[PDB]
DNA sequence: GTTTTTTTCTGTCTCGTGCCTGGTGTCTTGGGTGTAATCCC
DNA sequence: GGGATTACACCCAAGACACCAGGCACGAGACAGAAAAAAAC
DNA sequence: ATCAGAATCCCGGTGCCGAGGCCGCTCAATTGGTCGTAGACAGCTCTAGCACCGCTTAAACGCACGTACGCGCTGTCCCCCGCGTTTTAACCGCCAAGG
C-alpha cells in the first residue's frame, strides 16, 4: 500500500492532518502515530453518530437526512446531548416537549 | 477548499448503504467535524505547554479524547484508536 | 428608525408556539423586543470588529459565525 | 357555530410548529433593523445574505430557549399565564444580564 | 424567653456574608474526596493545596446555586425552599438533561 | 460516606447564598448534586494525572480541569 | 531595558519569549509586546485602584482578597468581564431579598 | 534550584504608584498574577484566531488592538486602547 | 384536523472526466525524548 | 519514596528532492421527492 | 410607643509573624550584525450587493365579545426554628498486659 490511508484501512487523508498540525501553530514538531491516532477518533465518531442520522432519518420513510433529523439524533442520544449543549444547528427546532398540563383531559 | 464528502460518502455506505444527505446536512456535518478537530487539538496543545513536553505523540490524543468525550463513546473511541495504531504498525 | 416595532405580535405568538408557551400575557412584547436588541447589539458589535480588522467593507457569513464563537453560543452549518 | 371553548387552536398550532422545520421571523423587517442596528458603530456595511440567515436562526433559537426556561419557570408557579420577571429570573440565572 | 422565628436566621445571613473562610471543615471532606477517588485508579495520593482548592470552588459554586434557587422560590410566591426548586434552576443551567 | 456532610454544613451554604426558611429533602438533593459535580471534576482531574504519569494528582491540574469546566478559579497558581 | 525606553513598567523582553515558546504564531513583530504589556498595566491599574478604594472603605491597609472580589463585583464592565471567574477567599456581595425582610 | 517565575515586582511597583500608603497580602500578590495570566492566554487566543481567520502568521499592534476591543467591554476597551496607543507612540518614536 | 395515497413536475445527486496538487520514498542529522541514576522533599 | 534533575542513548522526523495517481470542478440524466388533491377517521 | 435585655459594634492591647526591605548573585534582555520573504502595496476583473418597482396575496390590525385562569382573600393545619439536652467526631492523656 502506497497511501497511508491503505496502510491504516481507513478513509480520512492522514497527511492532510499532519499539514493541519504543521500549519496549527499547534506544537512544532508532530510525531507519527497522533495524527492516524485522531483521524481514527474523528472515523468513529462520524460513524457513530451517523448511524443515529440512519436511524432518525429512517423513523419518516425519507432516503435523505435533514438537518432535523441530525437534532433528533442528537437530542435523543445522551452522551451527544451533553456533548452539544452550547451547540445549535441551523434549521435544528426542539424536541416535542408537550406538558401534561396541556393536554385536554 | 476541500470539503469531507465522499469521506461522510463512505462511512455512510458502510453503516446505513441505502441511505441518501442533502447539501446543507454535509455541511453541519463538516461544520460539526472542523469544531471536534479544532478542540481536541487544542486541548492537546494544552497538554504540551501544561507539560512542557516538545512535541505531541498518541498518547496525548488518548488522554485528550478522555477529557472531551464522556465514558462509552470514550472507551470505545479508545479501542478504535488503539486498534488502527495496531493494524497500521503491523504493516 | 422604528424596525424594532416591525417585531409582529403573530412573530413573537409564533415563536411561543414552538418555544411551546401556551398562554401569552401583554407586558411581553416589549420587553422581549429590548432582549432581542440588546443580544444583537453585542452580536453585530463583534462581527462589525472582526470586519474592522479584515479591511474589507462587507462582513461575510464567515464573520457573523466566528463572532458568535467567541460569545459561545456557537451555531454550526454555515461553516467556519 | 362552532366557536370553540379554547384548548385545541394553542396546542394544535404548537403541533403544528413543532413538525415544522423552517423560520418564523419573515425576511426583510429583520433584515432592516439588523441594518439600523449596524448603522451605528461603523456606517455604510455591506453584508452577504447567508450571514443575516444565520443571524436570524440563531436569534429565534435563543429566544426559543428563553421562552422554555420561561415555561417551566410558569408551570412552577402553578400557572400557565406567562409574566415578565419570568423572564428576567431566567436571564439571572443565564448570567446574561 | 423564646424569640420569634425567622430572625435569628437573617442576622446570621449578615454575619455569614462577612468571613470568606471555608464552611465545611476539612477532615470529613477529605474523606468524601477521598472515597469518591477511590473509584478510578487505586489509593493516588494529594496536594493539600489541591484539597483547599476543591473545597473552595466546591463551596462558591454551591453557594451561587442556592443563590439562583433562592430567587426561583421568591419568584414562586413562597419563602421556603423546595428541591423541585433545585431541578427548575439545574434545568435552566443544564447540567441534567 | 457521603453522609459525612452535615445539615448545619447545607445550612450555612443557605447562609452565605443568604437563604431564610428551608425544607425536608433539600439535603439528600445537595449531596447528590455535588456528588455529580466533584465526580466530573475529579474523573478529568486524574485524567491530567494519568497523562502525567505520576502518582499525585498536582493542583495545577485540578486548576486546568477547573478551565476544563469552564470553571476558572483564581487564587492558587493558575 | 524596552520598557523604560517605552516608559512604562512590564518587561518586554518576557513577554516577547512567552510570545515565541507559546506557538502564538510563526514570526513576532516588533512593537506588539509593548501594546500587549501597556493593556496589561491600565488593567491592573484600574482593578487595584479599585481595590485601594475598597481599602479605604474598611480602612485596612493591607489588601484582602475579600476587597478584590467586592471591587470585581461593584463595577459592572468588569463584573461583566470576570463573570465566570470566582477566587479563593472570594465571598459574594452582602445582599438581601427585602422581600424576606420581616414586616 | 530551579528558577520559577512570578509578576510580582512589575505589579507591585505599579501599585506603589497609584497607592504610596498600601499594603497588600502575598495570596492576593498571586491571584494578580494568575490574573494577569488569564487575561494573557484569551488575548492570545483570540491572536491565533485572528492569525487563522485572516491566514497571515505576523503579529503587530494592530492585531492587539483589535483583539482587546474584541475581548473587553467598550469604555474600559477604549481606555486601554488609548494607554496603548499614546505608548507606543512614545516609545517607537524614540528608538 | 389528521393523514393517507395517486400523479407530477422537479430540484439535487450521483456518475463521469480531466486537470493538479498535494501525497509519497528515503537519506542525514539532530535533538527529542527513553530511560536510568540520584538526590530530595 | 516517588517526583525532579540530569545524562547517555537512539532514532526516526524535517526537509529536500524526486515520482505520482487521486480530488475536485463541472455536467447530465436520472431519480428520490414535495406537493395537488381526493379522501377516510 | 416603651423598657429590659440579648446581640452586636467598637476601642485599647499585645503579640507575633509575615510583608517588605535588603543584598549578593547569573542568566536572559540586550546590542549589534547579517539574510530573506511576508506583506504593504499597485493594480485587474467580474460578482454581487444595492436600489427600485410592478404584481399577488397572504399576513397583520382592529374590534366584538365572552370568559376563565390570575389573583386577593380566607381558613386551616403542620411542620421547621430554635432553644434546650445529650452526644459523639475529634483530638488529647491512661491502663494492657505482652515484649
Amino acid at each position: 500500500a502506497k497511501t497511508r490511508s491503505s496502510r491504516a484501512g481507513l478513509q480520512f487523508p492522514v497527511g492532510r492532518v499532519h499539514r493541519l498540525l504543521r500549519k496549527g501553530n499547534y506544537s512544532e514538531r508532530v510525531g507519527a502515530g497522533a495524527p492516524v491516532y485522531l483521524a481514527a477518533v474523528l472515523e468513529y465518531l462520524t460513524a457513530e453518530i451517523l448511524e443515529l442520522a440512519g436511524n432518525a432519518a429512517r423513523d419518516n420513510k425519507k432516503t435523505r437526512i435533514i438537518p432535523r433529523h441530525l437534532q433528533l439524533a442528537i437530542r435523543n442520544d445522551e452522551e451527544l446531548n451533553k456533548l452539544l449543549g452550547r451547540v445549535t444547528i441551523a434549521q435544528g427546532g426542539v424536541l416535542p416537549n408537550i406538558q401534561a398540563v396541556l393536554l385536554p383531559k | 477548499k476541500e470539503s469531507y464528502s465522499i469521506y461522510v460518502y463512505k462511512v455512510l455506505k458502510q453503516v446505513h448503504p441505502d441511505t441518501g444527505i442533502s447539501s446543507k446536512a454535509m455541511g453541519i456535518m463538516n461544520s460539526f467535524v472542523n469544531d471536534i478537530f479544532e478542540r481536541i487539538a487544542g486541548e492537546a496543545s494544552r497538554l504540551a505547554h501544561y507539560n512542557k513536553r516538545s512535541t505531541i505523540t498518541s498518547r496525548e490524543i488518548q488522554t485528550a479524547v478522555r477529557l472531551l468525550l464522556p465514558g462509552e463513546l470514550a472507551k470505545h473511541a479508545v479501542s478504535e484508536g488503539t486498534k488502527a495504531v495496531t493494524k497500521y504498525t503491523s504493516a | 428608525r422604528d424596525n424594532i416595532q416591525g417585531i409582529t405580535k403573530p412573530a413573537i405568538r409564533r415563536l411561543a408556539r414552538r418555544g411551546g408557551v401556551k398562554r401569552i400575557s401583554g407586558l411581553i412584547y416589549e420587553e422581549t423586543r429590548g432582549v432581542l436588541k440588546v443580544f444583537l447589539e453585542n452580536v453585530i458589535r463583534d462581527a462589525v470588529t472582526y470586519t474592522e480588522h479584515a479591511k474589507r467593507k462587507t462582513v461575510t457569513a464567515m464573520d457573523v459565525v466566528y463572532a458568535l464563537k467567541r460569545q459561545g453560543r456557537t451555531l454550526y452549518g454555515f461553516g467556519g | 357555530p362552532h366557536r370553540y371553548r379554547p384548548g385545541t387552536v394553542a396546542l394544535r398550532e404548537i403541533r403544528r410548529y413543532q413538525k415544522s422545520t423552517e423560520l418564523l421571523i419573515r425576511k426583510l423587517p429583520f433584515q432592516r433593523l439588523v441594518r439600523e442596528i449596524a448603522q451605528d458603530f461603523k456606517t455604510d456595511l455591506r453584508f452577504q445574505s447567508a450571514a443575516i440567515g444565520a443571524l436570524q436562526e440563531a436569534s429565534e433559537a435563543y429566544l426559543v430557549g428563553l421562552f422554555e426556561d420561561t415555561n417551566l419557570c410558569a408551570i412552577h408557579a402553578k400557572r400557565v399565564t406567562i409574566m415578565p420577571k419570568d423572564i428576567q429570573l431566567a436571564r439571572r440565572i443565564r448570567g446574561e444580564r
